[PDB]
Protein backbone atom coordinates (compact mmCIF):
# COMPACT_ATOMS: atom_id res chain seq x y z
CA UNK A 1 0.00 0.00 0.00
CA UNK A 2 1.01 3.84 -0.35
CA UNK A 3 -0.25 6.63 1.42
CA UNK A 4 -3.31 7.88 -0.62
CA UNK A 5 -3.81 11.67 -1.19
CA UNK A 6 -6.97 14.23 -1.75
CA UNK A 7 -8.09 13.57 -5.71
CA UNK A 8 -11.03 15.31 -7.32
CA UNK A 9 -13.67 13.61 -9.30
CA UNK A 10 -10.36 10.62 -9.12
CA UNK A 11 -13.16 8.45 -11.37
CA UNK A 12 -10.50 5.18 -10.77
CA UNK A 13 -12.56 3.37 -13.45
CA UNK A 14 -9.52 0.74 -13.42
CA UNK A 15 -9.80 -2.85 -11.35
CA UNK A 16 -7.13 -3.11 -7.78
CA UNK A 17 -5.99 -5.71 -6.55
CA UNK A 18 -3.62 -4.02 -3.81
CA UNK A 19 -4.22 -5.01 -0.77
CA UNK A 20 -4.40 -1.27 1.31
CA UNK A 21 -4.95 2.22 0.55
CA UNK A 22 -4.10 3.49 3.72
CA UNK A 23 -4.91 7.78 4.05
CA UNK A 24 -7.76 9.30 2.00
CA UNK A 25 -9.77 11.97 1.07
CA UNK A 26 -11.62 11.65 -1.96
CA UNK A 27 -13.54 14.66 -2.18
CA UNK A 28 -16.20 14.82 -4.84
CA UNK A 29 -15.12 10.87 -5.84
CA UNK A 30 -16.87 9.83 -8.89
CA UNK A 31 -15.46 6.24 -8.65
CA UNK A 32 -17.84 3.89 -11.43
CA UNK A 33 -17.22 0.06 -12.70
CA UNK A 34 -14.40 -0.88 -10.29
CA UNK A 35 -14.22 -4.19 -9.31
CA UNK A 36 -11.97 -4.73 -6.03
CA UNK A 37 -10.92 -7.74 -4.58
CA UNK A 38 -8.72 -8.14 -1.36
CA UNK A 39 -8.63 -4.23 -0.96
CA UNK A 40 -9.05 -2.36 2.30
CA UNK A 41 -9.23 1.38 2.76
CA UNK A 42 -8.33 3.05 6.45
CA UNK A 43 -8.27 6.00 7.56
CA UNK A 44 -10.05 7.35 4.44
CA UNK A 45 -12.64 10.51 4.00
CA UNK A 46 -15.38 10.50 1.54
CA UNK A 47 -17.74 14.07 0.65
CA UNK A 48 -19.64 13.74 -2.03
CA UNK A 49 -18.35 10.38 -2.93
CA UNK A 50 -20.29 8.62 -5.72
CA UNK A 51 -19.99 4.75 -6.29
CA UNK A 52 -21.95 3.10 -9.23
CA UNK A 53 -20.96 -0.25 -9.69
CA UNK A 54 -18.17 -2.19 -7.54
CA UNK A 55 -18.25 -5.88 -7.18
CA UNK A 56 -16.52 -5.76 -4.14
CA UNK A 57 -15.23 -9.44 -2.86
CA UNK A 58 -13.16 -9.82 0.29
CA UNK A 59 -12.67 -6.04 0.91
CA UNK A 60 -14.07 -3.91 3.84
CA UNK A 61 -13.46 -0.74 4.98
CA UNK A 62 -12.17 0.20 8.68
CA UNK A 63 -12.05 3.32 9.95
CA UNK A 64 -14.03 5.48 7.27
CA UNK A 65 -15.71 9.08 7.64
CA UNK A 66 -18.35 8.97 4.67
CA UNK A 67 -20.30 11.77 4.65
CA UNK A 68 -22.77 12.93 2.00
CA UNK A 69 -22.48 9.46 -0.16
CA UNK A 70 -24.47 7.43 -2.20
CA UNK A 71 -23.49 4.18 -3.41
CA UNK A 72 -26.26 3.48 -5.76
CA UNK A 73 -25.91 -0.19 -6.77
CA UNK A 74 -23.03 -1.88 -5.16
CA UNK A 75 -21.71 -5.26 -3.07
CA UNK A 76 -21.30 -3.13 0.40
CA UNK A 77 -23.50 -4.44 3.13
CA UNK A 78 -22.67 -4.52 6.80
CA UNK A 79 -20.96 -7.86 6.53
CA UNK A 80 -18.65 -6.08 3.70
CA UNK A 81 -18.27 -2.79 6.44
CA UNK A 82 -16.63 -2.83 9.65
CA UNK A 83 -17.65 -0.42 12.15
CA UNK A 84 -16.84 3.14 11.34
CA UNK A 85 -18.18 6.76 10.77
CA UNK A 86 -21.14 7.39 8.39
CA UNK A 87 -23.32 10.23 8.10
CA UNK A 88 -26.02 11.05 5.57
CA UNK A 89 -24.92 7.91 3.35
CA UNK A 90 -27.07 6.08 1.18
CA UNK A 91 -27.55 2.59 -0.31
CA UNK A 92 -30.25 2.79 -2.97
CA UNK A 93 -30.09 -0.71 -4.59
CA UNK A 94 -27.13 -3.50 -4.19
CA UNK A 95 -26.82 -7.21 -5.71
CA UNK A 96 -26.28 -10.62 -4.25
CA UNK B 1 -34.76 20.63 -5.17
CA UNK B 2 -35.86 18.83 -7.81
CA UNK B 3 -39.91 18.52 -8.38
CA UNK B 4 -40.54 14.49 -8.80
CA UNK B 5 -43.47 13.58 -10.26
CA UNK B 6 -45.59 9.88 -8.83
CA UNK B 7 -48.39 8.13 -11.12
CA UNK B 8 -50.15 5.08 -12.37
CA UNK B 9 -52.08 3.66 -9.23
CA UNK B 10 -54.96 1.53 -8.99
CA UNK B 11 -56.47 -1.74 -9.26
CA UNK B 12 -54.60 -4.04 -12.57
CA UNK B 13 -55.47 -8.19 -13.72
CA UNK B 14 -52.74 -10.58 -13.53
CA UNK B 15 -51.80 -11.01 -17.43
CA UNK B 16 -52.78 -7.28 -17.53
CA UNK B 17 -50.02 -4.16 -17.18
CA UNK B 18 -49.52 -0.66 -15.51
CA UNK B 19 -47.56 2.31 -16.68
CA UNK B 20 -46.05 3.94 -13.74
CA UNK B 21 -44.04 6.86 -15.08
CA UNK B 22 -41.20 8.61 -13.13
CA UNK B 23 -40.95 12.66 -13.86
CA UNK B 24 -39.55 15.01 -12.70
CA UNK B 25 -38.52 19.16 -13.72
CA UNK B 26 -35.79 21.91 -11.99
CA UNK B 27 -32.58 21.23 -11.18
CA UNK B 28 -31.91 18.50 -13.26
CA UNK B 29 -28.08 18.14 -14.22
CA UNK B 30 -27.51 14.68 -16.29
CA UNK B 31 -28.86 12.62 -13.28
CA UNK B 32 -29.82 9.49 -12.24
CA UNK B 33 -33.10 9.39 -13.53
CA UNK B 34 -35.82 7.76 -10.87
CA UNK B 35 -35.79 3.72 -10.18
CA UNK B 36 -38.43 1.96 -8.48
CA UNK B 37 -39.09 0.75 -4.95
CA UNK B 38 -41.99 -0.97 -3.37
CA UNK B 39 -43.26 0.07 0.14
CA UNK B 40 -44.87 -2.37 2.53
CA UNK B 41 -47.01 -2.11 5.82
CA UNK B 42 -43.66 -2.99 7.46
CA UNK B 43 -41.33 -0.19 7.46
CA UNK B 44 -38.96 -1.24 4.70
CA UNK B 45 -38.39 -0.04 0.77
CA UNK B 46 -37.66 -3.36 -1.46
CA UNK B 47 -35.60 -2.43 -4.71
CA UNK B 48 -37.45 -3.15 -8.10
CA UNK B 49 -35.74 -2.17 -10.60
CA UNK B 50 -33.29 0.74 -12.16
CA UNK B 51 -32.54 2.18 -16.20
CA UNK B 52 -31.50 5.29 -14.55
CA UNK B 53 -27.98 5.68 -16.43
CA UNK B 54 -26.78 5.04 -19.78
CA UNK B 55 -28.42 2.32 -21.50
CA UNK B 56 -27.92 -0.24 -18.66
CA UNK B 57 -29.69 -2.06 -16.17
CA UNK B 58 -30.02 -3.49 -12.56
CA UNK B 59 -33.27 -5.33 -12.08
CA UNK B 60 -33.85 -7.08 -8.58
CA UNK B 61 -33.90 -10.98 -8.91
CA UNK B 62 -37.23 -10.55 -7.16
CA UNK B 63 -38.95 -9.02 -9.93
CA UNK B 64 -37.68 -11.30 -12.54
CA UNK B 65 -40.39 -11.42 -15.01
CA UNK B 66 -42.33 -8.66 -13.42
CA UNK B 67 -40.83 -5.58 -13.80
CA UNK B 68 -39.11 -3.97 -16.93
CA UNK B 69 -37.59 -0.43 -16.86
CA UNK B 70 -37.51 1.66 -19.66
CA UNK B 71 -35.85 5.29 -19.64
CA UNK B 72 -36.16 8.37 -21.89
CA UNK B 73 -33.72 10.91 -20.69
CA UNK B 74 -34.59 13.33 -23.23
CA UNK B 75 -37.73 13.95 -21.45
CA UNK B 76 -36.20 12.86 -17.63
CA UNK B 77 -38.38 9.86 -17.46
CA UNK B 78 -38.80 6.74 -16.52
CA UNK B 79 -41.64 3.78 -17.02
CA UNK B 80 -42.18 0.68 -15.33
CA UNK B 81 -44.01 -1.41 -17.36
CA UNK B 82 -45.72 -3.88 -14.48
CA UNK B 83 -46.57 -7.03 -15.71
CA UNK B 84 -46.79 -10.91 -14.46
CA UNK B 85 -49.01 -9.36 -11.44
CA UNK B 86 -49.70 -12.18 -9.20
CA UNK B 87 -52.23 -10.78 -7.04
CA UNK B 88 -50.66 -11.51 -3.50
CA UNK B 89 -47.86 -9.02 -4.75
CA UNK B 90 -49.35 -5.27 -4.13
CA UNK B 91 -47.19 -2.27 -2.75
CA UNK B 92 -46.43 1.09 -3.24
CA UNK B 93 -44.21 2.24 -5.66
CA UNK B 94 -41.97 4.86 -4.93
CA UNK B 95 -39.58 6.88 -7.83
CA UNK B 96 -35.84 7.20 -6.25
CA UNK B 97 -33.77 10.10 -7.97
CA UNK B 98 -30.03 10.78 -7.33
CA UNK B 99 -29.03 14.37 -8.30
CA UNK B 100 -25.30 13.43 -9.58
CA UNK B 101 -24.61 17.91 -9.55
CA UNK B 102 -21.41 19.92 -8.89
CA UNK B 103 -22.24 20.61 -4.71
CA UNK B 104 -22.32 16.31 -4.70
CA UNK B 105 -24.99 13.87 -4.58
CA UNK B 106 -28.41 14.60 -3.18
CA UNK B 107 -31.20 12.20 -3.27
CA UNK B 108 -35.53 13.03 -3.74
CA UNK B 109 -38.24 10.78 -3.05
CA UNK B 110 -41.61 10.83 -4.51
CA UNK B 111 -44.77 10.39 -2.17
CA UNK B 112 -45.30 6.87 -3.97
CA UNK B 113 -48.80 5.26 -5.68
CA UNK B 114 -50.83 2.24 -4.62
CA UNK B 115 -50.93 -0.84 -7.07
CA UNK B 116 -53.81 -3.41 -6.34
CA UNK B 117 -54.66 -6.66 -8.56
CA UNK B 118 -57.78 -6.82 -10.01
CA UNK B 119 -59.59 -10.31 -10.20
C1 LIG C 1 -27.70 15.23 6.46
O1 LIG C 1 -27.53 16.60 6.11
C2 LIG C 1 -28.69 17.39 6.40
C3 LIG C 1 -28.40 18.79 5.89
O2 LIG C 1 -27.01 19.05 5.86
C4 LIG C 1 -29.02 17.35 7.89
O3 LIG C 1 -30.27 18.01 8.09
C5 LIG C 1 -30.28 18.77 9.31
O4 LIG C 1 -30.35 17.95 10.46
C6 LIG C 1 -30.33 18.71 11.68
C7 LIG C 1 -30.24 17.71 12.81
O5 LIG C 1 -28.95 17.13 12.89
C8 LIG C 1 -31.58 19.58 11.76
O6 LIG C 1 -31.17 20.93 11.98
C9 LIG C 1 -32.30 21.83 12.04
O7 LIG C 1 -32.08 22.93 11.18
C10 LIG C 1 -32.90 24.06 11.46
C11 LIG C 1 -32.89 24.96 10.24
O8 LIG C 1 -33.64 26.14 10.55
C12 LIG C 1 -32.35 24.74 12.72
O9 LIG C 1 -33.33 25.59 13.27
C13 LIG C 1 -31.91 23.69 13.77
O10 LIG C 1 -30.49 23.63 13.85
C14 LIG C 1 -32.51 22.29 13.52
O11 LIG C 1 -31.86 21.40 14.42
C15 LIG C 1 -32.40 19.47 10.47
O12 LIG C 1 -33.00 18.18 10.41
C16 LIG C 1 -31.52 19.67 9.24
N1 LIG C 1 -31.15 21.07 9.10
C17 LIG C 1 -30.98 21.66 7.91
C18 LIG C 1 -30.60 23.11 7.95
O13 LIG C 1 -31.13 21.06 6.86
C19 LIG C 1 -29.12 15.92 8.39
O14 LIG C 1 -29.21 15.91 9.81
C20 LIG C 1 -27.90 15.11 7.96
N2 LIG C 1 -28.04 13.71 8.35
C21 LIG C 1 -27.87 13.29 9.61
C22 LIG C 1 -28.06 11.82 9.83
O15 LIG C 1 -27.57 14.05 10.52
C1 LIG D 1 -11.21 5.01 -17.94
O1 LIG D 1 -10.20 6.00 -17.86
C2 LIG D 1 -9.45 6.07 -19.06
C3 LIG D 1 -8.23 6.96 -18.86
O2 LIG D 1 -8.69 8.22 -18.41
C4 LIG D 1 -10.32 6.57 -20.19
O3 LIG D 1 -9.47 6.57 -21.34
C5 LIG D 1 -9.34 7.86 -21.96
O4 LIG D 1 -10.38 8.15 -22.89
C6 LIG D 1 -10.33 9.49 -23.39
C7 LIG D 1 -11.52 10.09 -24.11
O5 LIG D 1 -11.67 9.39 -25.34
C8 LIG D 1 -9.02 9.76 -24.14
O6 LIG D 1 -8.83 11.12 -24.54
C9 LIG D 1 -7.78 9.20 -23.44
O7 LIG D 1 -6.59 9.09 -24.24
C10 LIG D 1 -8.00 7.88 -22.69
N1 LIG D 1 -6.90 7.67 -21.76
C11 LIG D 1 -6.38 6.47 -21.49
C12 LIG D 1 -5.36 6.42 -20.39
O8 LIG D 1 -6.71 5.46 -22.10
C13 LIG D 1 -11.51 5.63 -20.36
O9 LIG D 1 -12.46 6.14 -21.30
C14 LIG D 1 -12.22 5.38 -19.03
N2 LIG D 1 -13.21 4.33 -19.19
C15 LIG D 1 -14.39 4.33 -18.55
C16 LIG D 1 -15.23 3.10 -18.70
O10 LIG D 1 -14.76 5.28 -17.87
C1 LIG E 1 -9.81 6.89 12.91
O1 LIG E 1 -9.34 7.87 11.98
C2 LIG E 1 -9.29 9.19 12.53
C3 LIG E 1 -8.85 10.11 11.41
O2 LIG E 1 -9.24 9.59 10.14
C4 LIG E 1 -8.34 9.23 13.73
O3 LIG E 1 -8.44 10.51 14.35
C5 LIG E 1 -7.30 11.32 14.01
O4 LIG E 1 -6.24 11.14 14.95
C6 LIG E 1 -5.07 11.92 14.66
C7 LIG E 1 -4.03 11.54 15.68
O5 LIG E 1 -2.76 12.11 15.38
C8 LIG E 1 -5.42 13.41 14.69
O6 LIG E 1 -4.27 14.17 14.34
C9 LIG E 1 -6.56 13.70 13.73
O7 LIG E 1 -6.96 15.06 13.85
C10 LIG E 1 -7.75 12.79 14.01
N1 LIG E 1 -8.81 13.01 13.05
C11 LIG E 1 -10.11 12.90 13.35
C12 LIG E 1 -11.07 13.17 12.23
O8 LIG E 1 -10.49 12.59 14.48
C13 LIG E 1 -8.71 8.15 14.75
O9 LIG E 1 -7.70 8.08 15.76
C14 LIG E 1 -8.85 6.79 14.08
N2 LIG E 1 -9.29 5.79 15.04
C15 LIG E 1 -8.95 4.50 14.96
C16 LIG E 1 -9.50 3.61 16.03
O10 LIG E 1 -8.24 4.07 14.06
Amino acid sequence: VFPGERVEHVTFNFTLENQIHRGGQYFNDKFIGLRLKSVSFEDSLFEECYFEDVTSSNTFFRNCTFINTVFYNTDLFEYKFVNSRLINSTFLHNKE
Amino acid sequence: QVQLVESGGGLVQPGGSLRLSCAASGSIFNMRVMGWYRQAPGEQRESVASMASGDKTTYADSVKGRFTISRDNAKNTVALQMNSLKPEDTAVYYCHAVDLTRNGPRVYWGQGTQVTVSS
